DNA sequence: CCATCAGTGTACTAGGACCCGAAAATTGAGTTACAGAAGTAACTGGTATACTCTGGTTTCTCTTCA
DNA sequence: TGAAGAGAAACCAGAGTATACCAGTTACTTCTGTAACTCAATTTTCGGGTCCTAGTACACTGATGG
């Protein structure tokens, strides 16, 4: 007994169940609703050496469909279910196959045209216009883009250049975190001028040769 | 550099286009433009002519669904507005605008202040500055052969 | 037998990828910048026509 | 018969976006200073994915003693 | 007279070798603010309307029922 295990009772019992094959205007109805308890009565009539199987589409479902067996023996299937709460199941073993067919044969094909006709909707295509477009490239004083970046710019306005001693504890401050430094990502640690930060990085730090990457300033003076 | 010497070609040829339709293309903003521009025809020692209003008409007018008649229409509007001095000291694209919300409202299509403003680049408050400029002297600008369904003596 | 519009319509998907392979670059280089990208600018009409 | 009790036929609100124009404010060019900060525009290493003989290997008959 | 190696003509991976991008940074400019008058263009903002759909009050009507 855990999580994983399967409620395999259902195949101990041996209940038997039939699988049946049914167009998507037959479920479609019942979709419809759905909530009614009711969509239908299945019909059996059996004779000395021959059975058929059909089902009636009810009155109010609709404001004939026959049924055809098919064999079984080819293929072993089973029917499980997984609850909510974890607990999977096992409800049965299919017994017989089925499956619905129209009862008409011409108007039919009609209704499977509005289908396939509804299903074309998304089918998007092209659209000749008569009027070549000239809503494209139209006058703007600028671009909202540049005005949006330069602003950015504006506001954010100075780098100051900080004390040497403020900008070497910080520098010092940072080295502890990591071993190496990129230059560009030192400055945006930093934030000081590049020219400002690599005078003072180089009045101490020094800059070692890797060969897995390039040459990096690694922030220990030695 | 490449704008304004686009803008530049675009008025030597005879078809100037705007600041505002070398913006409208280019990624820079109008006003480095007319720096590079005046910059060039500094560096380069050489001039280009003074724009006209009748050169934006057959674009204004084209690009918008105005027919033939409407245009040369606007187009008489126009150069007899900075002919008897109305506009004084105003931007072609401006006077030329109002001129073609004149010769729509006259005519069969009709263009609101907005959509004149779209294709010519101009703030609908300059159209109507230069409107109201031309407001009451709109009859001897017309044409004097043409036919218009909506009647030229009430324009608002 | 591939007709004038087969053999256009295999034309256009190698001319429309080079499109969106233009555009994805040069978008790429304003956002890397900081900057948003002006979709009209980023199209390069020539590719098709 | 005088109580009561929906409807009715309206100007009068109640929200509910929405628009029209005016006036103020800004932008833009022109100069010339001023210091410093952005903002590209340029040459110059640096290390990996193929790559090209090549050094070794491997039977497979044979070489050289023994 | 084979034996233990001697020589010989195949494959086969790999280590320098060869490219192949891919960053890595030095000058060298513009672009700020303030000032001013100018004029036109353009935007912002701002008080008030404007139209429209949806209830709302209120006097009267029209039965209705006990």
């Amino acid at each position: 007994a855990e999580r994983g295990e399967l409620d395999l009772t259902g195949a101990k019992q041996n209940t038997g169940v039939w699988l049946v094959k049914v167009p998507k205007y037959l479920s479609q109805q019942w979709a419809k609703a759905s909530g009614r308890g009711e969509v239908g009565k299945l019909r059996i009539a059996k004779t000395q050496g021959r059975t058929e199987v059909s089902f009636t589409l009810n009155e109010d479902l609709a404001n004939e469909h026959p049924f055809v067996l098919q064999s079984v023996g080819g293929q072993t299937l089973t029917v499980f279910t997984e609850s909510s709460s974890d607990k999977l199941s096992l409800e049965g073993i299919v017994v017989q196959r089925a499956e619905c067919r129209p009862a008409a044969s011409e108007n039919y094909m009609r209704l499977k045209r509005l289908q396939i006709e509804e299903s074309s909707k998304p089918v998007r295509l092209s659209q000749q216009l008569d009027k070549v477009v000239t809503t494209n490239y139209k006058p703007v004083a600028n671009h909202q883009y540049n005005i949006e970046y330069e602003r950015k710019k504006k506001e954010d306005g100075k780098r100051a250049r900080a004390d040497k001693q403020h900008v070497l504890d910080m520098l010092f401050s940072a080295f502890e975190k990591h071993q190496y430094y990129n230059l560009k990502d030192l400055v945006d640690i930093t934030k000081q001028p590049v020219v400002y930060l690599k005078e003072i990085l180089k009045e101490i730090g020094v800059q070692n040769v890797k060969g897995i990457h390039k040459n990096t300033w690694e922030l220990k003076p030695e | 550099i490449a704008s304004a010497c686009l803008y530049i070609a675009c008025r030597q040829e005879g078809v100037p286009r705007t600041f505002k339709e070398i913006c409208a293309v280019s990624r820079i903003s109008k006003k480095e433009i007319g720096r590079c521009f005046k910059l060039i025809l500094k560096a380069l020692e050489t001039s280009v002519d003074l724009i006209t209003t009748g050169d934006f008409m057959s674009r204004f007018c084209s690009n918008l669904c105005l027919p033939k008649q409407v245009q040369m229409a606007a187009t008489h509007i126009a150069r007899k507005a900075v002919e008897l001095d109305l506009v004084p000291g105003r931007s072609p694209i401006s006077v030329a605008a109002a001129a073609i919300y004149m010769a729509s409202q006259a005519s069969a299509e009709k263009r609101t202040q907005k959509e004149i403003g779209d294709i010519a680049g101009v703030a609908d408050v300059t159209i109507r500055q230069s409107y109201r400029l031309i407001y009451p002297r709109a009859p001897d600008l017309f044409p004097t052969d043409f036919k218009f369904d909506t009647p030229v003596d009430k324009l608002p | 037998l591939d007709l004038a519009g087969p053999l256009l319509a295999f034309l256009f998907r190698g001319m429309f990828k080079n499109l969106l392979k233009e555009v994805r670059i040069y978008a790429q280089k304003f956002i890397d910048r900081g900057k948003d990208f002006n979709l009209e600018l980023a199209i390069k009409t020539r590719i098709i026509s």
